[PDB]
């Protein structure tokens, strides 16, 4: 599934895609379609979350992986490249613009794709974040780094 | 007349939908066509 | 258990086979029997499949085997070949023609035979498919993938 950009009057606003069906529809901030031929239809909601389902074509059958819970401190790629850290989110470093980088997935080296970006950028050197997830129980985790930095 | 004629009609419609319903009840086992493990029921195969 | 074709007006309409028994014969279609000398006999129905019951003669004895529904996403062979897939059906690629393809059974690569198609041919690139088979407590799994294909 390719991070189809979210054009935000030219920008990328979200690189989303859909992890097998449901799209990551982001009502987070913005953007007109990447693939508006696709992206021709209407979307769900999300409150917890701002953002909708995709629930993709049967012709879009075979779109993305969506790994479960499973997942210890480890380096999952995104648009910024991968980071590894569990208990708090995963171990970037303070340096990468989460603003914009709303998008990202846990792109989890083992072809793993479970969670995606929320917000929370970082304090210190480090850059833990804000995300969205399977929960322990596998429910939907909006993970909510506290004093989030806007995606 | 009238009576014995009604009644006799209403036994035989209820006696049909019976065999209906039996015959629906029979239905489920086909299962069993598989060859495999028992489920405590009225019919036997020990 | 030879693959017995129903000769629908000279077809092969089912290719079918008695698995131990009781032989795969589908009342979904049609066909004139391959081995009408054995079938000569009647059968029993299905309504939730479509078929019928074998249970074929004593001296049909040493018919086929009735692998149980322990199975993975694993290459199970047919007329069409093998393909290994589990949640979903197993994984043959779109390209296969279903209707008509009915009476393959799931010939698993350890000689297990456990499941045979129902049809639901595909949507996206692969082919998972609708199939029959033994279920999680090894009921008479009827498998209906959502949207099927006629055979």
């Amino acid at each position: 599934d390719k991070t189809f950009p979210i054009m935000l009057n030219g920008q990328v606003n979200g690189y989303a895609c859909v992890v097998g069906g449901r799209v990551f529809k982001p009502l987070h901030v913005e953007g007109r379609i990447d693939n508006e031929q696709l992206a021709a239809i209407k979307l769900k909601k999300a409150s917890i979350y701002d953002l909708e389902y995709g629930d993709v074509p049967q012709c879009m059958k075979s779109d993305t992986l969506q790994y479960t819970s499973d997942k210890p401190p480890g380096f999952y790629n995104w648009h910024h490249g991968a980071v590894q850290y569990e208990n708090n989110r995963f171990t970037v470093p303070r340096g990468v613009g989460g603003k914009g980088d709303s998008g990202r997935p846990i792109l989890d080296n083992k072809g793993r794709v479970v969670a995606i970006v929320l917000g929370g950028v970082n304090e210190g050197s480090r850059t833990a974040l804000s995300v969205v997830t399977w929960n322990q129980k596998g429910v939907t985790v909006k993970d909510t780094p506290e004093g989030s930095e806007p995606w | 007349c009238t009576c014995v004629a009604i009644i006799m009609v209403s036994c035989v419609t209820s006696v049909w939908l019976l065999c209906r319903t039996r015959n629906l009840c029979i239905t489920p086992y086909k299962l069993a066509p598989n060859a495999q493990v028992p489920i405590l029921l009225a019919l036997l195969c020990c």
